């Protein structure tokens, strides 16, 4: 297969466009001088996430490709936002599919989905990640961060903002290098040498709670716990898993390009056997997907769909396997928020494990027939593509060649899709692989009004972003492990448009000014996922030859249809069609 | 002064109960101090070695020895939640209100670390509840700042 | 030739010494513990550029050489100035010479040289740069940036400085992460989920011009267009190219170490075939140098020479090929500002392309005779070193400062060796420096005590000076969907003469506008516009020939005898053709 | 021997926990996706040093290993403190040992080890680096730094702090881009073109001394030399080396993979002969080790100083140079270095024997020499001193598996060691490989008092850190060579707890405030050397089988003893025992 190297990076609280224009383009522009690159593609998403896939000529040493890529990326790191650099950019040489899934449950229900995910992140993942042959490890959940959930009413009452909270966290959850008594070079006759220990990282919600934000003029004290609820909670909240219906986390593991599937799986098991004896009580490993005897089910809702509606479709998928197919199905491991090659509120995947082959006698209880029956049973689910499959028509890219922009590239894509629908004898299921634009909330900061009041733009933009998107402040130590500290609004003050007006910002004169005084907003449409292909804006189209027609005849028609599109719009074949 | 002094600091430090008999018997200075002004009694108090504390007091160890920053073995036992050592020091005459250079008392340190069983014993033996450190802070103030209601209950 | 890895960096508005001492030395000190390394050299230039060349033993794996050089560079990366890091430091494994040139012109004349260069940089360069076997791609021109050309009279009229301009641009050409409504974790039962979109990058001169710098006391507004002119313009203006005397841009393409030349040129032609159908009207590719059929003409004036003076010599060369060699020469692609030596204002190059073998019968009409005659015709041109040639018995000498003597004494020593070698024509022909001579520079001393007394800060002083006369990369913007740079700089007419220093104001802590003249003094001095280094020490490269018939060995042996009489602290080594 | 890669980093003025929790953990957490890794170990110590050693499977290519490690480290660089990034984080193949160690000494009493290290760095090391067959070369010392040694009494006299010193040096030892007259694009017809040259880096103590800190209100100047002494000195002062009692630097030279040992050694000697005519007076080259050297360990107690260690090494040297004058060529005494711990209380004497043929009879062979030395040195009070020459031992890692913390893991370690001593039948010399906790000086900053007074906590922490720990400010040019500038307190103002209160910080309102107004302190214990194994906290334990028992049998008991430790404590075998 052609080897692929994957770059992943993250910008908390950024929309697709922000990610694309401060990150994706910058990295793309600096991927020169790398040998044997066939093509490059990328997604920039409204989860704050970028994935760039660099696919190499057949026969390329994946070692060398990874290194060349990493080295180029390294020289581009200084061009990226501080917020992205500090999340840590990853580069991987792996299969896109999963080798295995390690599931983790609590048989005594002593631990929630959230506790289990943190246990896994904090105690299991790193060692699994360092195992040889492990190309990519996906956590089905999030590690804990110290979460500071801010309250705008309490902030405003004490004339504070998230800037003051952030400032105080960096000053009071600090790790200070303070030198030594009797340190070198010393005076003559020194008898004593000892390290000086000043501030050290905080370790608990207790300690973060007593961060002293200010002393009032009457001598009283405003602590962090007075403007915020303080708790361990995920770095993010987007991925939730279940195993046969019960709370779960896990590791989805992908095989490093060129590694041995069996040796890697065995090494992963040997490493899990080192960790089991020190598990808290109730914790238990299950094995829901080991690559015949397994298959997956994909769940794609249209963009705009929440966690809750994706959950409901997954419950129906899970239900079906646990009721209608219970004689053939041993387990279902279901992940809400992670997709075949995506991550969003609108997607999910179920990993399905069958009983022993010998106990499923008959052609109708073999994997092919099972997956096919499941596909039929889910085909009539409302507003979701839901299909079961084990782990070929055409793969087309429509390309913006002349700075046309997203809106016009969308119009052109639609013109081509509409023309392709008028040839049902040659083309079947000609569709976008990506996502449709959705409503978004466009807020305009009045620069004149901010200046007339003495409100600083930086304070406004930090207040908005930290409250509504969350901000990674610095690190702390949770049971001896380094982990992140995040400041964000408590859920109920960031749900609705009118909530914007309850956030206040302090002017240079010390007056609190509500966000309503310097902003205005309107609804508009934009993209939750911007795609690019060899450095240019793109839209991936999938489809196939109609029955009794060759793949090549169908491709030829796509090219004819493509030649009638508006000026500036080209195309290319990629993937299976290259 | 004495080589046995130094060895006695080391064995009190490392919890070697038998080696501390043998060094006492041979004339080791029970009030030998290391370079930070810690005596065997400090070391035994900090590392929670009950039997060693007892053996040292019985051999005349100075119950209120202070280090170069004014801290006494009771300060250390109190801060590190060594209850049974706090009781023994207090029975042998430890100054329950001893202040260090910062004006910190054993009650402040017990209170800051939420060692309730110890706070009670300290108050039992006459610990001053309104004693201020150099910043004005009482054990009560510490309870409010750490938001430990259990400890606040006890100090009204 | 042996394989070379090259490191390049850029520091806009930096002089050669600043480049050497803030960038080159810091990188050079980590260049050790690298396998099969023969030698290292570098130039630090007053164009703000540094190039370090690391040359490896024959047979070295170039992937591994590149990897090991880069891994040592990474040690210096966080000690480099932020202004250098942000330009994108590069590490390449290429041949030193061009495989081909891709020329671009507009047959309708509806696009200037500036537009063509931008079109090439924005729509063509990157894909070529990613093609396998492309070692180095060099743009003959510059991508557009958003240019804010400041006026100091207007800035001072509203009590503003370039610092207020830079600040205003960072704040209002901004790309903000603003989160979501209804984001996770939500209040359970939430239906509405929508991204919040706040400020986004500016995309046009119109948007930059309405940037708000201040509200006065009377409620009037000062916009950025009120203190600056605003246009699309090159990141720099140093490289201008021509094809048969028409406005042109282009890509010069060097082959990656060990790559197949045929396959690589084909992949480049295939990649151009994808771009061609989306060109705006008039735009055309031309092929002015394919690798005999072709040759180059180097043009090197002495340091200090402006663009104007280099153009004149290029015009004489171009004139010669289009008038005298009319029947032989198909095209001339001439580049002003870029030569063999890298990049500079006093340098240029012509790539010449001949007609078909079989339209040039006769020996006087072959590449060697043409080159011979062209060189002969140019030999008479004064204040210029103009040579025609088509790609050996000489030597490559390095004079090295081995005792901290410094640049001025090393020059004195170079001169002593050059004058002494000039008395031995029987053994040595044309012994000459390969480098540049010192030129007048404008030395300005900031009086710290005055600055402190007036309440003017040193950072404000240096930014105002640097932004105005050197230019400053502030942040990025989006031009026709592509990320591009934003630069502030003085409009030309305010940064041309020494007295213009006095017209730039800095704002004090107490609100007062203080002219530059109140806290600075200046004088003329000499310094170097290209500082060289060999294996990490100051150096001056000297070239020459064995005299007729005498061997290289005998010429080198003399050069070593002369080198032995030079002042204490001055040594030497042999590089390139002389190393073996 | 399996190939090994070592990551070395440095955090000046940092304690072991500060280094572990801001560097070591962060680097460990990014050591994923590396092929063929067997295990990873690390030390983080009180000198501000972390070493992370990655050991790979036998027959792994060491260059590939090095490069993969290095790329992961380099992507994690932005996650590290700036102060650590600025020292450089090196990734080197560490499994190969030395071809030769070359001492550079001064014999006529005119040069310090710092003076010698500078000469070597600027005149010798690079030519040795380019010599035929040479791989890595390590300088045992540094090039000069410009040392600014601050005086707190004069700083307070003029209402200044170290922050002001640091700010002034960044401002007045600077070199920035000032642009040109007549630069492009010009007014057409421009004739003048000239670079503008503004400030340039400082070159000398004289120039640093004239740095203007401030103009007083009466019009007098405070210059840097009025608050500080100014000298060229070392970057670091943790080590003091002598060769037969005289000041010494050196070079540690490794053979390039594939090259010839004997040709390379001769090529180095030849190259050092070329340099000898250019030396200053009394500089001499010695060859203490070159392809019979033995060592003497020196270990002083907790809290012992450089000077006290020196005294003992001086007795060790005098013993060998008198009592073994017939047998010993040299003693190279390295104060501050050991193999299992750096620090003021350790050192090591490298003893070079005269040729085999000049030491006839068994009396004068290594083995009898080392016994005599050990017998004589065992009557040194206040130090452990062991002479030694460098299939029986074992290598055990005790592992914190459940977030126990250092205090609890030590108690578990003591439980294991106390049990192993109850079986002298099976086990001998079962001991920690590392160091014990020691007194450290804990200073708490009072945030309320600092806020009431208007004293900024960054001012507090920079004042403490820069004075007592030292700070790398920026770079200067010394005789045309770029070098570092360090600020730190003069020795006599950073020796003892009382000196803390002589340091003043400037409040928001211009009043000077002493450290004692907002701080309190106490003695406590903590670790001068934290260990980790496969990314978990760990304690290495060495031992051996009792006479007439197999190493296999000894291991069996250690494992069985290990099964009875507190909950959460695990173990692993490493090194010779893997
Ligand atoms: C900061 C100043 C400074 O370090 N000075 C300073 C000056 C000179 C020296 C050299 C002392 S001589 C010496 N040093 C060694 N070291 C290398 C080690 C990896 O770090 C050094 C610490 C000590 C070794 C050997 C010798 C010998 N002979 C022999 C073998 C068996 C090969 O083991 C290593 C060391 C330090």
């Amino acid at each position: 297969a052609p080897p692929a190297v994957t770059i992943s990076a993250s910008y908390p609280g950024a929309d697709a466009k922000t990610v694309q224009d401060t990150v994706t383009q910058v990295i793309e522009q600096n991927m020169n001088g790398i040998d044997n690159l066939m093509y490059m593609s990328s997604n920039s998403d409204s989860t704050g996430t970028v994935q760039i896939t660099l696919t190499f000529e057949s026969g390329t040493d994946a070692d060398i490709a990874q290194v060349q890529v990493q080295n180029k990326l390294q020289l581009a790191m200084p061009l990226l936002p501080q917020e992205v650099q500090q999340q840590g950019v990853s580069v991987e040489k792996s299969s896109s599919s999963f080798l295995m899934v390690v599931g983790v449950i609590n048989t005594d229900g002593t631990m929630t989905q959230e506790d289990i995910s943190d246990y896994v992140a904090a105690n299991m993942k790193d060692a699994i990640s360092r195992t040889s042959g492990v190309g990519d490890v996906q956590l089905f959940g999030s590690q804990y961060a110290m979460r500071i959930w801010m309250n705008p009413n309490e902030l405003n009452k004490f004339q504070l903002t998230p800037v003051d909270v952030i400032t105080a966290i960096k000053a009071q959850n600090a790790q200070v290098a303070a030198g030594q008594l009797g340190g070198t070079p010393p005076v003559k006759g020194q008898q004593l040498n000892a390290s000086i220990i000043a501030q050290t990282r905080l370790t608990s919600t207790e300690e973060f709670g007593k961060i002293l934000l200010k002393v009032n003029q009457d001598g009283s004290r405003v602590l962090l716990r007075d403007v915020a609820k303080i708790e361990l909670g995920g770095e993010n909240y987007d991925i939730i898993a279940e195993f046969n219906g019960q709370p779960a986390s896990g590791l989805g593991i992908k095989l490093a390009t060129g590694a041995n599937a069996l040796d890697t799986a065995a090494a992963i098991r040997a490493e899990l056997a080192k960790m089991e004896p020190f598990f808290p009580s109730g914790l238990k490993i299950v094995y829901p997907y080991d690559t015949q005897g397994v298959f997956m089910t994909m769940v794609q809702l249209p963009a705009g769909a929440t966690q809750e509606r994706t959950q409901k479709v997954l419950n129906e998928v899970t239900h079906y396997y646990l009721t209608k197919e219970k004689n053939n199905v041993e387990s279902v491991f279901a992940v809400n928020g992670f997709g075949f090659a995506g991550r969003g509120q609108n997607t999910g995947i179920a990993f399905v494990s069958l009983k022993d082959w010998a106990d499923r006698p008959g052609e109708e209880n073999k994997v092919e027939a099972i997956t096919m029956r499941a596909t039929r049973a889910f085909s009539q689910i409302k507003d979701a593509m839901v299909f079961a499959f084990n782990l070929t028509g055409f793969d087309f890219e429509l390309i913006d060649q002349a700075g046309l922009g997203h809106e016009k590239l969308t119009q052109a894509r639609n013109q081509l899709l509409a023309e392709a629908a008028k040839h049902p004898d040659m083309l079947t299921s000609v569709r976008p692989n990506g996502l449709e634009d959705t409503p978004q909330f466009k807020i305009d900061i009045d620069q004149e009004k901010a200046q007339a009041l003495g409100v600083s733009i930086n304070d406004i933009n930090t207040t908005l972003g930290a409250a509504w998107g969350g901000s990674y402040v610095n690190d702390f130590i949770d049971r001896g492990r380094v982990k992140k500290v995040y400041v964000m609004s408590e859920a109920k003050y960031r749900m609705l448009p009118d909530d914007i007006g309850d956030w206040y910002v302090r002017a240079a004169d010390g007056q609190m000014v509500p966000f309503s005084a310097f902003s205005s907003s309107r609804w508009e449409y934009g993209s939750p996922r911007l795609e690019r292909y060899n450095g240019l804006p793109s839209m991936e189209i999938l489809g196939q030859a109609a029955p009794g027609k060759s793949t090549g005849e169908a491709m030829e028609l796509m090219e004819q249809l493509a030649s009638k599109l508006p000026t500036g719009v080209g195309y290319d074949w990629t993937g299976m069609s290259y | 002064g004495s080589d046995l002094g130094k060895k006695l600091l080391e064995a009190a430090r490392a919890g070697r109960d038998d080696e501390v008999r043998i060094l006492m018997a041979n004339g080791a200075d029970v009030n030998a101090a290391d370079v930070v002004g810690w005596t065997p009694l400090h070391l035994a108090a900090y590392w929670g070695h009950l039997e060693i504390v007892e053996v040292l007091l019985k051999n005349g160890a100075d119950v209120n020895a202070y280090d170069t920053l004014g801290s006494t073995p009771l300060h250390l036992a109190a801060h590190f939640g060594h209850l049974e050592i706090v009781e023994v020091l207090l029975k042998n005459g430890a100054d329950v209100n001893a202040k260090d250079d910062n004006g910190i008392t054993p009650l402040h340190l017990a209170a800051n670390r939420g060692h309730l069983e110890i706070v009670e014993v300290l108050l039992k033996y006459g610990a001053d509840v309104n004693a201020q450190d150099k910043f004005g802070k009482t054990a009560f103030d510490i309870s409010i700042n750490n938001g430990n209601e259990d400890l606040a209950e006890i100090l009204q």
